[PDB]
């Protein structure tokens, strides 16, 4: 690959420079390079990878939504809007296929701590979910099944090896509830998982660390915000 | 309105 | 090029979709395709061209300044900061070479109204100035002469053919003044041009509509902020 | 501080 001649530590340093310069495509390409060296990522390095690709696919999802909604209104008018929406869509699928490729080829293992295995299974669920947002037909059904198996495997590990206020266990449940509601057309599953997750985190609400409390409590609130939205 | 997912 | 098979009207429409989706690289590529059809641009189309390229090069200039600053701290180490700075710099140069290519091959002409001729010669001065910000040595000297000479030609036309309050004439003088101060090492010429410009416009403000008074007075305020800064 | 140019 294009980062094959660069030292791993230099790739990580340049990912941090790209982050400070807000150059998220560069940041992602440097982290891809780092992952391809074949060593495990630290927690800081996992978060650089996640930030870089979330920003890239985040911009594409937002553009896709702007264009999809312009397209919906003009179905009531040449092919330009649909063609451009299709172009953005195709780029967005390329990025998700890149991330899903990295998770399956390098990052998802039977070894490693529970935190790291859940982190990567959750990200697998997320990137299938972004594909499901734009998919149709038989393709969407295969994608929904893949998203569900990744999230469920992450749920099984998180419930048995992490405390119920751990921000990654919480973030995973949050994301999986959104999948239930917006993708899998299972509003009752969504609402049940979000309530249960919120309720089981209350026991420990007072005892968060200086690290988790803003993330923990922000996610607890996001669960409520969604529950409001959905009820 | 779309539901919120995790940030970061 | 990649836009050769697309209709001019469809390229303009996708340029406006790209703008709404904040996809400025796409917007610039659609406008370049439009320009390559060989027909002149309308005032609205020139402004799409300008906005698209200005957003792309503006992002690169910002990144370059972030990196050049980090590079100068850590020279008062490792090669990574310089290498990544050079990479961004090369991309910025590529964009400026594209824009200057379009201006020389397609848009700068002897014909056309004064507004359009000045608009494109100003743009040429501006993209040479952005090259001059990153250039060194004999290259920088050549670039500074090219910028000066484009700006000067546009000043000549705008004194002959536009009133002192005309926003294009004012924007050109603001930018040339910035060139004098920040690139050409001529602080005297910068302050002098900005004062003449501000003063000749002040003279005609009482004689303007309420719209024109506002347009002009916005640019006059930039000329005055720069004077504060330089004196 | 950098001087300001047209928008």
């Amino acid at each position: 690959g294009a980062m094959g001649s660069m030292e791993r530590a230099s790739l990580i340093q340049k990912a941090k420079l790209a982050e400070q310069a807000e150059r998220y495509e560069d940041m992602a390409a440097f982290m891809k390079g780092a992952v391809e060296k074949g060593e495990e990522l630290s927690c800081e390095e996992r978060n650089l990878l996640s930030v870089a690709y979330k920003n890239v696919v985040g911009g594409q999802r937002a553009a896709w939504r702007v264009l999809s909604s312009i397209e919906q209104k003009s179905n009531e008018k040449g092919p330009e809007v649909r063609e451009y929406r299709e172009k953005v869509e195709t780029e967005l699928q390329g990025v998700c296929d890149t991330v899903l490729g990295l998770l399956d080829s390098h990052l998802i293992k039977e070894a490693g701590d529970a935190e790291s295995r859940v982190f990567y299974l959750k990200m697998k669920g997320d990137y299938y979910r972004y594909l499901a947002e734009v998919a149709t037909g038989d393709d969407k059904k295969r994608i929904i099944d893949s998203a569900r198996s990744a999230y469920q495997e992450a749920m099984d590990i998180s419930k048995k090896e992490m405390p119920p206020t751990n921000p990654i266990r919480l973030g995973l449940a949050l994301n999986f509830s959104v999948f239930h509601y917006e993708i899998a057309n299972s509003p009752e599953e969504a609402i049940s998982l979000a309530k249960t997750t919120f309720d089981e985190a209350m026991a420990d609400l007072h005892t968060l660390s200086e690290d988790s409390y803003k993330d923990s409590t922000l996610i607890m609130q996001l669960l409520r915000d969604n529950l409001t939205l959905w009820t | 309105r779309r539901a919120a997912s995790m940030d970061n």
